[PDB]
């Protein structure tokens, strides 16, 4: 699931923009890391969850 | 690899294409 984005999605849209985001002057080289966060992450569903 | 299919200088042809709310409409 996507955690953050810089634009809202209109209803019934499929977007191929699943790239990285940057939050610093340093070059991230397209690799996830601190100040180079990735928007897509899992929730790790488990039976004990609410 | 498919989800949907459809089958239906003397000339001037005019078309209008619009796409809103998941609907793709054409006028001719
Ligand atoms: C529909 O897809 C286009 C193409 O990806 C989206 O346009 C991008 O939007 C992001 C969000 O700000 C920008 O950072 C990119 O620069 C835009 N262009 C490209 C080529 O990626 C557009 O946002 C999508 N529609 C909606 C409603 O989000």
């Amino acid at each position: 699931y996507r955690l953050f984005r810089k634009s809202n999605l209109k209803p019934f849209e499929r977007d191929i923009s699943t790239e990285i985001y940057q939050a610093g002057n340093k070059p991230c080289n397209g690799v996830a890391g601190f100040n180079c966060y990735f928007p897509l992450k899992s929730y790790s569903f488990r039976p004990t969850y609410g | 690899n498919c989800t949907f299919e459809y089958v239906s200088f003397k000339n001037l042809r005019e078309f209008v294409f619009k796409n809103i709310d998941g609907y793709f409409k054409i006028y001719s």
